[PDB]
């Protein structure tokens, strides 16, 4: 349907490692920011 | 809107060759040009040292 | 004999006449933290070995 | 089939005298299995 | 055919996790100078 994903040579073909999406990455970023700020506030007075 | 920075953790030890190769890679993986940037100045200094 | 104002008879009209010091305070919506211990946070770099 | 793969490691870990510092890269000296009674005296080899 | 190697190697992993966690939770209090793995037995020479 989309011509830019047509692969004619095995150079661009490879194994699949993992997969992610937007609804996971958004909460992941929020969790990372909150964990960082909590750790910084906890480590010092 | 998102800027990277170097993280250090005293509880781990690693091969320094990994740091050298990472310093090589970081000079052609990221962008720090005159329009925008992807990394902090401290990380740029660390990559230059590596 | 001591040349100090330890106890003084004061009228009610001049109770608040001792307000002459300038005090500076910080907002409650901002945080104050001590980062003295942050000066020792660092890691060493090992020399490569063959 | 187990031997076919696991023989070289049993051979390799028999050596002694490695460095056991946590910051050293090689993990060969960390394992003390096999590093016992190589001298033949209990008092001599356990002086650490 | 690889019981001792697997056991000592697993203990190496366990000790690595122990060092990581004790470094993370309480930084600078304890420094590991030597780690020793044999069988299920584990030994540490550290500075307090």
């Amino acid at each position: 349907q989309r011509p830019e994903r047509i692969k004619t040579t095995p150079y661009l073909e490879g194994d699949v490692l993992s997969s992610d999406s937007g609804p996971l990455l958004s909460v992941f970023a929020l969790q990372e920011i909150m964990q960082k700020v909590r750790q910084v506030q906890a480590d010092y007075m | 809107q998102i800027i990277l920075d170097l993280k250090i953790d005293p509880g781990e030890r690693m091969d320094p060759a990994v740091r050298m190769v990472a310093g090589v890679v970081g000079h052609l993986l990221f962008t720090a040009g005159g329009r925008f940037t992807n990394l902090t100045q401290n990380m740029a200094r660390q990559l230059d040292i590596a | 004999f001591i040349n100090k104002r330890i106890v003084e008879r004061v009228r009610v009209g001049q109770i608040l006449a001792v307000l002459n010091r300038r005090f500076v305070a910080y907002k409650g919506k901002m945080r104050i933290m001590d980062i003295t211990q942050s000066l020792k946070m660092g890691t060493k770099l090992a020399a490569p070995t063959v | 089939p187990q031997l076919i793969v696991t023989l070289p490691l049993n051979e390799y870990f028999s050596r002694v005298g490695g460095i056991t510092s946590p910051d050293y890269k090689k993990i060969g000296g960390k394992v003390i299995v096999g590093d016992l009674e190589a001298t033949g005296s209990r008092v001599m080899d356990a002086a650490d | 055919n690889s019981t001792l190697i697997a056991n000592s190697m697993h203990n190496m992993a366990i000790g690595t996790l122990m060092q990581r966690e004790v470094g993370r939770e309480q930084p600078g209090v304890l420094t590991f100078l030597s780690e020793q793995y044999v069988g299920d037995d584990t030994l540490f020479y550290t500075k307090l």
